[PDB]
RNA sequence: GGUGAAAAGAACCCCGGGAGGGGAGUGAAAUAGAGCCUGAAACCGUGGGCUUACAAGCAGUCACGGCCCCGCAAGGGGUUGU
RNA sequence: GUGCAAGAGCACUCAGGCGCGCGGGAGAACCCUCGCCAAGGAACUCUGCAAGUUGGCCCCGUAACUUCGGGAGAAGGGGUGC
RNA sequence: ACCGGAGCGCUGUCUCGGCGAGGGACCCGGUGAAAUUGAACUGGCCGUGAAGAUGCGGCCUACCCGUGGCAGGACGAAAAGA
RNA sequence: GGGGAGGUUUGGCACCUCGAUGUCGGCUCGUCGCAUCCUGGGGCUGAAGAAGGUCCCAAGGGUUGGGCUGUUCGCCCAUUAAAGCGGCACGCGAGCUGGGUUCAGAACGUCGUGAGACAGUUCGGUCUCUAUCCGCCACGGGCGCAGGAGGCUUGAGGGGGGCUCUUCCUAGUACGAGAGGACCGGAAGGGACGCACCUCUGGUUUCCCAGCUGUCCCUCCAGGGGCAUAAGCUGGGUAGCCAUGUGCGGAAGGGAUAACCGCUGAAAGCAUCUAAGCGGGAAGCCCGCCCCAAGAUGAGGCCUCCCACGGCGUCAAGCCGGUAAGGACCCGGGAAGACUACCCGGUGGAUGGGCCGGGGGUGUAAGCGCCGCGAGGCGUUGAGCCGACCGGUCCCAAUCGUCCGAGGUCU
């Protein structure tokens, strides 16, 4: 009777929401990030739903945008751009899967997450 | 240098016994569908892929 | 067998709504009672409020009110023993739902912190007597 | 939640104001206390001109919870502190002057000549 | 003598009389009469009770559809319940009439490592005083060199969890047969659609 | 402290990133190949021949048996179940 | 540098520097360091030991006794932002 | 920043413990010790001895072997008894 | 006056132990012995009823805090059914405490001329993370299970379980001077407890929201961001997890029996519960009652599924691959959880993420107008924000497939 409600852990709150938003500012930069599987696999959790919050096109949530991460350039990328995509979209929007080999220097899992329109 | 200090010598018998309980386990590979290559299961392997087809940079 | 949640809340024989609409700024008039060694008395509950544990059919409420002496605690559940309970001098306007730093320091700077909603008023009034029109036609 | 130590009050007319519980006289090794267990409190302070004395050890009825009592009828109910008023080593309360309302926590000890001059019930 | 299968949902502390009491609801399902046993071809007193059915693909095998009546397989097994000889119907909620006590065996959440402080009850050690070393431990065990020994059966720190635990005497309050709802006292463990069952208690006399 | 009698000290090519090996030549000799005469035991390893999962132990010894390989015969190795 | 009464004390922060030479997950009993608590408020115990309250600035105020500086910034309390 | 008693008000010291944070402790990939060490294939036991038995006798059970551990035995370990 | 028993106390022996056995009392964890504190019971009475005095049987359980006690014998109050006596190195510092006795400082004493001596005194004063085996707690890997497989098993061992108190109806009656006050049976509850739940009670919730500040940031305002923790600070907190909250229980019944109460009954025309047999008789013994449980190497019992030779071993036992029925992999996940194990679903699909909607927490968001010299306030706006519980829903993630898998010994 542990963990009684689920979550990937590591690190800290502070770091945790940290290199949450890091990567996936990194992450919305080039589109399409290597990376290992449990990183992309709350990451996957935590942007899909994101990626439902940035779907609209509302100042509201605009700020709350990047009342999140940071730079609001990448807002002017998504709104323009991925909004019509993803307008008939919903609910599944990042395609994040595993990798074989695995990080060959401390075998550590691996996976990559895609754009996914 | 404590306490808890090897009271005798241990046995060759129960060293290698010891030893015994850990025999190298092998990992798992499945082929790739439309090509020749064992990648591991549900992954998809370096080169061909999955489905849809993407990447394909592992000369 | 599906949702759970709807097998527990059809289960809910309770659905009393013979009560007024109310939120946190004050209340007022009668609960219930017993008292007497077998019921028979109305003992009515005035004064102010404090907690709502709303859990829907756990709606379980915690009430302050100032018995002479000195203060009083009441959890009351919304959906049988108090009988009429209808509030009368609700009131609102809380910048929070848990009013507690009022146990603390309590007299008049209660009624400083204590402000009023006439909103609640104004549509209870023209609920009044458009129920007057309600006895015209439609 | 009543202890032997646990510094508690009264709110009748007789003469003490504060004392200590020293024990429960029920289940001796109990010692937690809601409204109906019995403490033999031991006196701390009273009122320098009347009857009874500081420091006599008395028996005492309790009432007033600070952690609300859980009632049967649904509800829940507690006061403002943690106090009562004493049992004499004959039985009922040395005292006839109730300050503030009651509960029917009381009633249903059975104890009624207190809940007669009880002013409000809950 | 009498049982029925359950599912726990609910816990509310509805107010009958005017009581807030503690109701858990039990939907004991429709509860299909398969393989009856009986002492000389099988062993024991019992019958099978299949809780609740839903399944067609994801099961195969025998099929108690061959029993004798098909009836399916459930979503999850039929079991046979100590003490229990029905007539050849369908056993659901009906039978337990308002106003009786019952076992009920609960398999109910597990935990994995326990500790002793919440297994069994010990004193734990000085938040100042002392050696802050041992905070949270149970001391000393055993006796010095004789006898010397971990006493077999000793209370000590493992696992404490998922148990299979009747449990005696809880009134029945209702009963609902249109969606099969049973509505007793409140207790039962598992989580809010784990395993129960009832069973007819041992009362007085 | 030790290659050889002398360096003739391994050129050309194959696996490797090299380190090391694999064919060569060489010399009587390459377990004389560059720390190179011998190369025990302790201690660490490969296959295979034999045993051990109903068991209470200063693990050895005595009678018997079952197995694997030497012995023409009888025999014998050793494995170790009772 | 800012703001904090003042300073170099404190926090945040300019240039400068570092991410401290293995990483990665599941998210135990238990451990180090820390947070909360009904209600009780030293019964703990060798003792308030540690933690815990107490903290700066303006005033109301400060006893016995005194070697007149003390005790005093006593104790007890009121006020503090825009 | 020494010692005894007492109360004042604050407290997890205790009633009495539960939940939460990291660093761990747990599984993995890389790198990996120590003091000691005749042996070991190391049980309960009433007996039995230089008087305190896993091993001798008897009696009883327990299929072979390993992690995460609580620390009762190994008359302790470390420095050839203060 | 006798003799014995038991080895808790203080002594005798000095025999293991001076090739480091570390100490009273306190905390911790127990286990036992019954010469028994309380509850059971029975006989006796110099036992009216109520209560007590004595002996015997009877452990299944229970036995509080506290102040001066540092403290060896405390004492007292407050209780309680009673506040058992003891073995266990004065049980237990590789579990802890460390007030204690036995170190170097230092002041009191005292004795000797002095260095020094004490079972005379006093303040402070530094208990070395690691488990090699047995022991205990659960978690697994081996092989058995003499066809192979997916389910339901019995119950033997073994374990838990075994506490008490309060008032009333009898009946203020029998008894009796009155006071007082019944056996028996019964009837409502609290305490110590074990078990379990979130429903209430009230708890944590590490980013679920809201108000505040020093700084720096976007972007100048509004607005928002880390920093102040390893969350800067406070207000609140569902589901989960939690105790004080909340439900549940000990018994009940049988069988034999003890201490003991009796029948028929002689030896012996009397007696006798005993010599032959019978009755009753404890919270105690076993079951009944709850847990474990087929490595109960006995692997037992049951529903059903599958099925020769398909190829050598010409006899003996097997071997050898595709299969059957099925399974193992990996994933998606989990009220399962250290791993393991356990459980579901796997493009056949609601298994997780997302959408979505319900509940639920924060408790009128930013932004526009309006008003104020203004900080703010008013309509917007119980609104904006939204982690778990309930699901409706295939967009993403469970693709694809990998390997393993009886040929039914024998009389």
């Amino acid at each position: 009777r542990h963990l009684k409600s689920g979550r990937k852990l590591n690190r800290h709150s502070s770091h945790r929401l940290a290199l949450y938003r890091n990567q996936a500012k990194s992450l919305l930069t080039h589109g399409r990030i290597t990376t290992t599987v449990p990183k992309a696999k709350e990451l996957r959790g935590f942007v899909d739903h994101l990626i439902h919050l940035a779907k609209r096109g509302d100042l509201h949530a605009r700020r709350l945008v990047l009342r999140d991460l940071q730079d609001v350039k990448l807002v002017r990328k998504l709104f323009d751009e991925i909004a019509p995509r993803y307008r008939d979209r919903q609910g599944g929007y990042t395609r994040v899967l595993k990798l074989a080999e695995r990080r060959r220097g401390d075998g550590a899992p691996l996976a990559l997450v895609e754009l996914v329109e | 240098a404590k306490h808890p200090v090897p009271k005798k010598k241990t046995s060759k018998a129960r060293r290698d016994a010891r030893r015994s309980h850990h025999a190298l386990t092998p990992p798992t590979l499945v082929p790739c569908p439309e090509c020749k290559a064992m990648k591991p299961p549900h992954t998809v392997c370096p080169e061909c892929g999955y489905y849809a087809g993407r990447k394909v940079l592992e000369v | 067998m599906n949702r759970g949640a709807l097998i527990k809340l059809v289960e809910s024989r309770y659905v009393r709504t013979d009560l007024p609409e109310f939120r946190p700024g004050d209340t007022v008039r009668v609960s219930y009672k017993v008292k007497e060694g077998n019921r028979t008395r109305i003992q009515d509950f005035e004064g102010i409020v404090i907690r709502i544990r709303r859990n829907g059919f756990n709606t379980t409420f915690t009430v302050r009110k100032v018995s002479y002496g000195v203060g009083v605690e009441r959890i009351f559940p919304l959906h049988s023993p108090l009988i009429q309970k209808i509030d009368i001098v609700q009131r609102g306007r809380a910048r929070r739902a848990k009013l507690y730093f009022i146990r603390n320091l309590s007299d008049r700077e209660i009624r400083r912190k204590l402000r009023a909603d006439r909103k609640r008023i104004d549509q209870d009034r023209a609920a009044e007597r458009a129920a007057k029109e309600e006895a015209q036609k439609a | 939640m009543i202890q032997p130590q646990t510094y508690l009050e009264v709110a009748d007319n007789t003469g003490a104001r504060k004392i200590m519980c020293i024990r429960v006289l029920k289940g001796s090794n109990a010692k937690y206390a809601t409204v109906g267990d019995v403490i033999v409190a031991s006196v701390k302070e009273a009122i320098p001109r009347g009857a009874v004395k500081e420091g006599d050890v008395v028996k005492a009825v309790v009432v007033r919870t600070k952690k609300e009592i859980k009632r049967p009828d649904g509800s829940a109910i507690r006061f403002d502190d943690n106090a009562a008023v004493i049992i004499n080593n004959q039985l009922e309360p040395r005292g006839t002057r109730v300050f503030g309302p009651v509960a029917r926590e009381l009633r249903e000890k059975g104890f009624m000549k207190i809940v007669s001059l009880a002013p409000e019930v809950l | 003598m009498k049982g029925i299968l359950g599912v726990k949902v609910g816990m509310t502390r509805i107010f009958r009389d005017d009581r807030a009491v503690p109701v858990t609801v039990i939907l004991a399902g429709p509860c299909p009469v398969v393989q009856r046993r009986t002492p000389e071809k099988d062993g024991y007193t019992a019958v099978q009770l299949g809780f609740l059915p839903q399944n067609p693909k994801r099961v195969n095998r025998p099929l108690k559809g061959h029993f004798a009546k098909a009836g399916v397989e459930p979503v999850r097994i039929l079991r046979e319940i100590r003490d229990f000889n029905p007539e050849g119907d369908t056993v659901t909620v009906e039978i337990f009439k308002p106003g009786e006590r019952v076992d009920v065996t609960g398999t109910s959440k597990g935990r994995g490592f326990a500790g002793v402080m919440k297994r069994w009850n010990f004193a734990g050690g000085p938040d100042s005083h002392g050696a802050h070393k041992i905070h949270r431990h149970p001391g000393s065990i055993g006796n010095r060199k004789t006898p010397g020994r971990v006493y077999k059966g000793k209370k000590m720190a493992g696992h404490y969890g998922a148990e299979r635990v009747t449990v005696m005497n809880l009134e029945v309050v209702d009963v609902i047969p249109e969606e099969n709802l049973l509505l007793v006292k409140g207790a039962v463990p598992g989580p809010n659609g784990g395993l129960v069952i009832v069973r007819e208690t041992k009362k007085a006399a």
